[PDB]
């Protein structure tokens, strides 16, 4: 439990960064990678020994302006080639190979910024898109079809912001500015029906258009939690996990310690909440934190350069936990962290298009 | 008024019974965890 | 005035009218641009 600056870099365009993702596909042994997004720019670079990082490839977009906001690694079925989408504030979700470093997929239906891009746990064609136009879409990566779009009579109000798949890949939880948090499923029927069917589909075979699926309802929701935004949330085995500008982290369940996950009626009315977690200026917004893929760590960026972190362990979030890495060079804000498959390196972003590195010492 | 005096009061039996159980609730999912994680 | 405030995102904060070549100039910045004599159009 030590993370030690081991090197620390930066941009020469000076514009924030925002995305910071290893590729959680490394066949056991590969060297670690992952990639980085600024104002109009990708990065990639490589983990080396003793505080190495090495350039590796970048790309740009010149022929209009935008402020790229997320980054995902996925790969290929077909060939296991790596596989990266990014997006901004135009609206437009682009899908790059490195191996042949292209672009071989573009996809336009939103009608703002995106925030937010992930993939279902299991199937790897399927990438959830959250944007500000108040509708959470998602898509058939491989057929080229939308599927669903989860918004309307009950929607959110006002410009979507964060959501998290659960651990095994059918519960989503959405946050965004209207303090408003609201569950979706699905497990449910007509919804795997709808997934196999974009599974099956030829253009040229029928004059029809592919039909998606609307919904518009909740399987249950309230915003009793915070008084202020609400901008990243995270399953935890069956718990969750929130964060607003108030600065505290909060643990709850929905309904009773005694109510089950999945009974709960639609119609519910009551959350119960655990605990709280605490730390220092986060008077700002669009902030997110990460943990380890073994859900043993938690990671946050700070506002004033600081770090915080604590324990997934038994150790009680009454008094689990209290850990600040902390160097003196940019106290300007860290946007977000992120770890290796494993706990070796934790990096985060610095608001001055500057990196870091941290290497552990357990 | 004096609300919050006597909520904090009984919230401090309703913890501790509440604590115990969320340990429990802990170890609980900590091993779906275990189990899904792998 | 605390459930007043407005949330923020952020932090609290040529003389030469020599020619035509001109062009010739222009497209080539770099690796060898011929003619020499551009240089006198920068």
């Amino acid at each position: 439990y030590s993370f030690k600056c081991v090197n620390s870099l930066k941009e020469d365009h000076n514009q924030p960064l925002f995305g910071v993702q290893f590729n959680w596909h490394s066949k056991e042994g590969d060297p670690l990678v992952f990639a980085t997004v600024g104002s109009n720019r990708v990065t990639l670079y490589e983990c080396h020994s003793q505080g190495e990082i090495r350039l590796l490839q970048s790309y740009v977009d010149a022929d209009a302006d935008e402020n790229f906001y997320t980054c995902a690694w996925t790969y290929d079925s077909n060939t296991s080639h790596p596989l990266l989408a990014v997006a901004g504030s135009r609206g437009i979700i682009r899908i790059i190979n490195p191996i042949t470093m292209q672009c071989i997929k573009h996809y336009v239906g939103h009608g703002n910024a995106i925030n937010e891009l992930k993939f279902h746990p299991r199937d790897p064609n399927l990438l959830l898109s959250v944007s500000k136009d108040h509708a959470l879409r998602l898509w058939n990566i491989q057929t080229d079809t939308l599927v669903a779009i989860f918004g309307g009579v009950e929607g959110h109000r006002d410009e979507v912001l964060s959501a998290d798949y659960d651990l095994l890949g059918e519960k989503i939880m959405s946050c965004g500015m209207d303090h408003s948090l609201k569950l979706w499923r699905i497990n449910s029927k007509r919804m795997m029906n709808a997934i196999k069917e974009s599974y099956d589909y030829n253009p040229n075979k029928t004059n029809r258009p592919f039909i998606s699926q609307k919904i518009h309802f909740p399987d249950f929701s309230t915003r009793d939690i915070h008084r202020n935004y609400v901008d990243c949330v995270r399953w935890l085995g069956d718990l969750i996990l929130s964060k607003s500008c108030e600065n505290a982290i909060v643990c709850w369940k929905p309904g009773k310690m005694e109510d089950d996950i999945d009974k709960i009626k639609p119609s519910e009315s009551n959350v119960t909440i655990l605990g709280r977690f605490d730390y220092s200026q986060c008077d700002i917004w669009y902030m997110r934190f990460s943990m380890d893929f073994w859900q043993k760590m938690l990671a946050l960026g700070n506002q004033v350069g600081k770090l915080y972190v604590w324990d997934l362990e038994v150790e009680d979030p009454h008094k689990a936990k209290c850990t600040t890495l902390t160097h003196h060079k940019c106290g300007a804000a860290i946007r977000q962290t992120s770890f290796s498959r494993d706990s070796s390196i934790l990096i985060a972003v610095c608001d001055d298009a500057s990196i870091w590195r941290w290497d552990r010492l357990r | 008024k004096r609300v919050k005096s006597e909520y904090m009061r009984l919230r401090q039996l309703k913890r501790f019974r509440r604590a115990d159980e969320v340990k429990s609730m802990f170890s609980s999912n900590r091993q779906k965890i275990l189990e899904r994680t792998e | 005035r605390p459930r007043l405030q407005a949330q923020r995102k952020f932090a609290q904060s040529p003389p030469p009218a020599t020619q035509i070549s001109d062009l010739s100039k222009r497209k080539p910045k770099t690796e060898d641009f011929l003619t020499f004599l551009c240089l006198r159009g920068s």
